[PDB]
């Protein structure tokens, strides 16, 4: 055997590394969308004025 | 006599609504309309016009039908509730200068004062300025061909002084203003090249088919000051320019220092609150 | 997030191995024939009932296949299985007879429901406390329709005739409407109920009582066997105005659904050959219901070739809504088709593209339209498209409950009103039916806005989320509260604000608290 | 006794000719007569709008000359506009665009062949060019007192016609006068030709005319405007130097409201167009 | 459980990934409208006008 925690154990934890790349593009949709709130507010602000 | 004139949106919708109350007939012709103006000031301002029942003949050009009546009781009743515009040409829809447009336009020479006229396209698929002010005066030729009406292309624009601005602003919500940077810049500098491509390539194919194909003198005459003024820039050496290019580039070495050091100062509040708010939020969080 | 290329062949080699065992299993040839949909996966299937004789394991097998996971293969599996058997013979008689029956379900469906009604004065009092004559008054037939759906029971609306038939409008049309939503699944006592009004004279003075026969005899026999279609033709041959037309249209349309028959597709375009709005809107309503799974060459190109030769916009919609629901499983099919309609010039029919590819793409199985969707979502001026795109975003996004706040939390407070409205239909279509409180804790900024769009989208998408829940699990009494209080501060709100903050509290108190809603 | 839900339907044909006639919208009251076919109960069109001369007495039922109305309705006839007037519009300037007595007379008198009578007051004196927003105008009857006002379905359209807030005219007179919802349309050949028109209208004849005059002006004229942004600059970084002792004192709070960033930026905005036109100069050069 | 991780997880990468191309969309779109009602209210301010104290 020796796979599933060896073969398998590498595979998932490059799944752990492609989690990371996820994490990147996670946090980059988070303060991406942080900021689209800040200018979503902006411009909403001077549409209510 | 007129260096330049001014054409309103109006017009061109109005030719839109010669498109519009077609009826599906099967003819789309070229419809003559009636332009008004004001020929008072030097420079030409159309503000609004109309438009009267003009039918020709399939085979023979010559063929032409206007109105007089018509004229003088929409331009009475046009004068009657404002008589601040007054008659000045008409327009054909028609991409093709026919010969019968000397006879068309000649009865407006006659009862009405000198006629301006302005080619358009009945479909606009043309990239350039569909309005053309081509001025009905006879000119002297040198060659001894006898004296003829010829139509000069004087300059246009299309601009729009109070209101029509504002509609064709509100019903559009598309287009953009002026918009001076990054976008508004670099589409122009995109697709001039198009823009220009498409009016020379246009041009020079059927120009370079009339050279070798071509009689019934088309004014050979002004072919000389063509290829004069394309020969008027004999590809220089650049030899001289190279100090220009010295101080374009010298100002564009401004514009690096005034990026990145000014773009360094914008580094302060981003590089400082990263870590004065992440740092405090965090030690202050639990 | 399979692409169907090889799951079919996956799931029709794997269902040859439980058939060699000492028994079968239902699970399995459940979850694939909800899928492949194969005529040869099932008429191994349908004759080995005769050969096990066994009685009892073929009920449930025959009911849910019979009930849900295909129409028109079911339309087909009903006369696959009328052929085998004489044209245990006594047995495989009532067998095949009483499994495609399906009323058994509606007896059952009426007797609980019949004796689990559950009503309290406070609600319908309210509701008469708070109505008015102009605009409430069909939320109040309809939330009233909403709670006594099922269940029969005329003897609210027994109390007086002056607070229905007090004014000649679309408001009677409604009010019969919504009778028809309350009593379903009557043979007689629907005709027979509806001819009782009035069988004095034979000519009443308002055409919406009988177009209101009409739409609320096609709810009552929504998808049902024994059909009146065939009167219902006749019927509707009698020349009238604009109510045998419209509710016969619906009516006819509805309990037609699925048949894909001919004839109701030529009346239906000389329904519509007569450029009225209304009655070809009805027409589209009706045409894509009946037009479910069968894909007509000629229609498609007639109705997109009648759609741009019109200036009315409710003949647009319909025939937006026609060709809308005409597309169902279409994937492979449909994609030149909506990305070549999706450049058209007019706006109605760029929503009628969203709005077909919402049901083409069901299943999370195209992470291309959404591309163009939110694109056309994002970058159009117009609100159209704009509020009307994330409908098909829930569409296609409905299985998962949790991914769906998590990309239109920012629609939640978007630029303009018109996303923060349909992005609250978004909030209301992808989490109905489950107990994610990302949209629910998302709930409290949507019902406080200058702006009523947002308001009455806030809490119709509040009041889908609501509905079977009990309080001891979530912290409810936020939504609740406030959308009590919508009812006691209508006075100083819109008149549409409480319209749909009533029509909103009709979902929850619909049926009593037993019957639901599922995707 | 029935009622729909009706919606007028404005192109730009009405909608310019109210331009133009808002042009010459002076003071003194003015007439003008709105065309169009009527196709069914809850829809109108609006296509063919021309104006009226003006008189002395103003708008009134007087003023309108029937042989000249149905003389140029007759000159409509006979050319290809074979539409019947569907209602007649007006400005009202200063006073608001409310209706009079003596306008809802002439209204009365004018709904008796039309039963839809559409009403719109055009008002551009007061009104910023930002918006051109109009609104139609319609009578209600004096018999519906008793019961509701106005039975129109379709209320989703009202929180459009909300956009009228203002709490002295709408709801200041709303009783006995309500107005009606306005949509507008446009198809392709109104769309890339008017399109087409404006972007044309804001660019050049042959679009390469204008542009070496500013790839060329960069060395001569924006030089000034070069070294003035430098001292914009430098007079925005003489208070910068004094930024970091507060930011370096308090770090609580802003009382500043000027940000000191953005400005920059469009700074730099404008600072880029040597680097967009340098290779400009590049192609002109080159070929 | 543990080798479904995996391709269970692939359609969490495409439903993220998704979401780059559409978040450059709002975000080079709403400053395009950023400008255009920034000049919309700008232009507003005109020149002609009355002086108060
Ligand atoms: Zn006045």
């Amino acid at each position: 055997l020796e796979e599933g925690k060896a073969g398998s154990g590498l595979r998932q934890y490059y799944l752990s590394k492609i989690e990371e790349l996820q994490l990147i593009v996670n946090d980059k949709s988070q303060n991406l969308r942080r900021l689209q709130a800040q200018r979503n507010e902006l411009n909403a602000k001077v549409r209510l004025l | 006599a007129v260096q330049k004139v001014v054409v309103h949106p109006l017009v061109l919708l109005s030719v839109v609504d010669h498109f519009n109350r077609i009826g599906k007939v099967g003819n789309q012709k070229r419809v003559v309309g009636v332009l008004l103006g004001s020929w008072q000031k030097k420079v030409l301002d159309v503000s609004n016009s109309f438009a009267v029942p003009f039918d020709e003949d399939d085979k023979d050009d010559s063929v032409w039908f206007l109105d007089h009546d018509y004229l003088e009781n929409m331009y009475g009743m046009f004068k009657k509730v404002n008589a601040r515009e007054r008659i000045v040409g008409w327009y054909h829809t028609g991409p093709k200068l026919h010969k019968n447009d000397i006879a068309i336009n000649e009865l407006m020479k006659r009862y009405c004062p000198n006629s301006v006229l302005v080619i358009i396209d009945v479909k606009p698929k043309d990239l350039g300025l569909p309005t053309e002010a081509y001025i009905s005066v006879e000119e002297v030729h040198d060659d001894g061909t006898p004296t003829s009406k010829t139509f000069e292309h004087v300059t246009s624009e299309i601009g729009a002084e109070e209101a029509e601005e504002v509609g064709v602003e509100h019903l559009l919500r598309d287009i953009k203003d002026t918009t001076v940077g990054t976008l508004s810049q670099r589409i122009t500098n995109q697709v001039h090249g198009l823009k220009g491509l498409n009016s020379k390539l246009l041009d020079i194919r059927s120009y370079l088919e009339k050279v070798a194909t071509g009689k019934l003198p088309i004014n050979h005459q002004i072919i000389y000051q063509l290829q004069d003024v394309f020969n008027l820039l004999p590809d220089v050496s650049l030899q001289e320019f190279v100090k220009a290019f010295y101080l374009k580039t010298n100002d564009q070495m401004v514009v690096v220092y005034l990026a990145s050091l000014i773009r360094s100062v914008v580094a302060l509040h981003n590089l400082i609150n990263n870590k004065i708010a992440n740092r405090d939020a965090e030690k202050k969080e639990g | 997030m399979q692409n169907k290329q090889f799951r079919n062949k996956v799931l029709r080699v794997l269902v040859k191995i439980y058939m060699n065992l000492e028994k079968p299993d239902f699970i399995n040839v459940c979850q694939c024939l909800i899928f492949l949909d194969d005529p040869q996966a099932v008429s191994d299937i349908l004759e080995k009932l005769v050969k096990e004789d066994n009685l009892l394991m073929a009920y449930q097998i025959c009911f849910d296949l019979y009930e849900s996971a295909s129409q028109q293969f079911l339309s087909s599996v009903i006369q696959n299985l009328r052929t085998v058997g004489t044209p245990e013979p006594k047995d495989q008689t009532l067998k095949m007879i009483k499994i495609l029956s399906g009323e058994m379900a509606i007896e059952l469906h009426l007797q609980f429901l019949i004796r689990n009604n559950n009503t309290d004065l406070m609600i319908l009092k309210n509701t008469k406390d708070a109505v008015r004559n102009s605009v409430c008054h069909t939320a109040t037939v309809i939330a009233n329709s909403f709670m006594h759906c099922g269940t029969t029971s005329d003897q609210f609306l027994r109390d007086n005739l002056e607070w229905l038939a007090r004014a000649t409008n679309w408001a009677k049309f409604t009010a019969t409407a919504s009778l028809g939503v309350i009593h379903k699944g009557h043979e007689k006592e629907a005709l027979q109920l509806m001819a009782t009004y009035l069988p004095k004279d034979t000519s009443p003075g308002s055409a919406y009582q009988e177009g209101g026969g009409l739409y609320a005899l096609g709810l009552i026999h929504a998808n049902h066997g024994g059909d009146i279609i065939d009167y219902l033709l006749n019927q509707l041959k009698n020349a009238s105005n604009d109510i045998v037309r419209h509710g016969g249209s619906l009516g006819l349309g509805l309990a037609a659904m699925g048949t894909a028959r001919q004839d109701v597709y030529d009346l239906l375009k000389t329904n519509l050959y007569q450029d009225d709005a209304v009655t070809g809107e009805a027409a589209g309503l009706a045409l894509g219901l009946v037009m479910l799974g069968s894909k007509n060459a000629q229609a498609i190109e007639d109705m997109v070739g009648y759609a741009q030769e019109t200036q009315h916009e409710k003949i647009l919609r319909g025939l937006a809504v026609g060709i809308a629901l005409v597309m169902y499983g279409r994937m492979e099919e449909a994609d030149a088709l909506i990305e070549s309609l999706c450049r058209d010039k007019d706006p109605i029919l760029r929503r009628s593209g969203m709005y077909t590819v919402a049901m083409a793409y069901c299943g999370s199985g195209n992470n291309k339209a959404i591309r163009r969707l939110l694109h056309v979502a994002v970058s159009d001026v117009n609100d159209d498209v704009r509020r009307a795109a994330v409908e098909s975003l829930g569409f296609i996004l409905f299985r998962t409950p949790e991914q769906c706040p998590s990309v239109v939390s920012l629609l939640s407070e978007s630029y303009n009103p018109h996303v923060r409205y349909g992005a609250a239909m978004a909030l209301g279509i992808c989490c109905a039916g489950t107990g994610n409180k990302e949209a629910i804790n998302l709930l409290e900024p949507m019902t406080n806005d200058p702006v009523n769009y947002v308001r009455q989208g806030a809490l119709i998408a509040s009041a889908l989320i609501m509905i079977q829940q009990t309080e001891i699990t979530c912290p409810k009494v936020n939504q609740f509260r406030q959308l009590y209080s919508k009812v006691i501060n209508d006075k100083h709100d819109d008149v549409m604000a409480k319209f749909g903050a009533i029509l909103a509290q009709g979902i929850l108190d619909a049926g009593g608290h037993n019957v639901t809603i599922s995707l | 006794a029935v009622d729909t839900a009706e919606q007028v339907y404005i192109s730009s044909l009405a909608l310019l000719k109210m331009l133009k006639h808002g042009r010459a919208g002076v003071p003194m009251e003015v007439m003008g007569l709105m065309l169009g076919e009527f196709v069914d109960d809850y829809t109108v069109r609006v296509i063919d709008v021309f104006a009226m001369p003006q008189s002395g007495t103003g708008v009134s039922v007087e003023a309108v000359d029937p042989v000249f109305q149905a003389k140029m309705l007759d000159m409509l006839k006979q050319t290809g506009r074979p539409e019947m007037v569907v209602g007649w519009y007006h400005s009202h300037p200063g006073f608001g665009c409310w209706l009079s007595g003596v306008d809802i007379n002439t209204q009365q008198s004018f709904e008796a062949l039309s039963e839809r009578a559409v009403a719109v007051v055009v008002d551009p004196i007061q009104s910023v060019k930002g918006k051109v927003v109009i609104d139609a105008f319609r009578l209600i009857n004096a018999n519906m007192m008793v019961l509701g006002h106005e039975p129109r379905q379709t209320t989703s359209n009202l929180g459009h016609l909300n956009k009228p807030s203002i709490q002295a005219l709408i709801h200041g007179l709303n009783r006995h006068y309500y107005s009606i919802t306005i949509n507008y349309r446009k198809n392709e050949l109104e769309q890339k030709m008017l399109l087409n028109l404006h972007k044309k209208s804001w660019m050049e004849g042959l679009t390469l005319q204008d542009y070496s005059e500013h790839c060329k002006h960069n060395e001569s004229v924006v030089k000034e405007m070069l070294e003035l942004a430098k001292n914009y600059n430098k007079a925005v970084e003489e208070e910068d130097k004094m930024t970091p002792e507060q930011l370096a004192i308090k770090n609580v709070g802003k009382q500043d409201p000027k940000r000191h960033l953005e400005e920059h930026v469009d700074v730099l905005m404008t600072s880029n167009i040597v680097q967009c036109l340098a290779a400009m100069l590049d192609t002109v050069v080159f070929k | 459980d543990l080798y479904s991780r995996y391709k269970k997880l692939q359609q969490e990468l495409e439903f993220l990934e998704v979401q780059e191309e559409y978040i450059k969309d709002e975000q080079k779109n709403l400053k395009k409208e950023f400008l255009h009602a920034q000049e919309e209210v700008k232009r507003i301010q005109s020149i002609p006008l009355v002086i108060g104290q």
